[PDB]
């Protein structure tokens, strides 16, 4: 359909949801997950010398954006490959508690 | 090891690149998938507890 | 075959009733329930799989 303009913070939940689950992509919103627990708070320095660390501006490794799920569907399947069996944790607890 | 470009250094990105052998796709090819093709659906039953509002599935 | 057709839409609007109210935070859940179950490989896990 085409863009509304207007969405609500409960609307992005949903998009976030439906994205995770029909292209697998659990481990991926698991980097996402630790890259936004560095940034989300700073520090207040203890003292004035402490101002130090945050004059000059930290560089945010940003990955190049690249997928080939909806050329090609027949790669992603009901079988998935993964490494580890806790692979689902981390997006399982950010749809349950958001402002943890 | 390390490699420059244009006085910048060059990284190497994708993939880990392994020693293929003949053996590691005859492999696959002597297991075939051997699994019958046959689309076997393995039930949940359901279990209550203490809210009963929400459900919960358990796998035998 | 209505008696059997009766029988098929009775056996999953049934059980879409109860899958309706789980929360997203589990391991079989709205979004996961056909893949663990489905062990196949078909193209997309959609029409009679489900």
């Amino acid at each position: 359909e085409p863009s509304s303009g207007r969405y609500t913070h409960e609307d992005v939940k949903d998009a976030i949801t439906i994205l995770v689950s029909a292209n697998q992509a659990y481990t991926d919103f698991e980097a996402a997950y630790l890259m936004l627990a560095q940034t989300l708070v700073s520090p207040v320095p203890r003292t004035a010398e402490a101002s130090a660390w945050f004059i000059n501006a930290g560089m945010v490794n940003m990955p190049t954006l690249s997928c080939a799920n909806g050329y090609y569907p027949a790669l992603t399947n009901v079988n998935p490959y993964h490494r580890l069996d806790t692979w689902k944790d981390t997006l399982n607890h950010w749809v349950a508690y958001p402002d943890m | 090891a390390a490699m420059f470009s244009r006085n910048k250094p060059l990284y190497m990105t994708g993939g880990s690149v392994r020693t293929i052998a003949t053996g590691n796709y005859r492999d696959a090819a002597e297991r075939l998938r051997a699994m019958d093709e046959t689309l076997r659906l393995k039930p949940f039953k359901i279990t209550e507890k203490l809210d009963f509002r929400v459900a919960a599935y358990a796998i035998p | 075959l209505f008696y059997h057709s009766v029988a098929m839409i009775e056996s999953c609007y049934v059980e879409l009733g109860n899958v309706a109210r789980v929360s997203d935070s589990d391991a079989i859940n709205k979004y996961t329930f056909t893949e663990l179950s489905v062990q196949g490989r078909p193209v997309m896990n959609r029409g009679i799989i489900v």
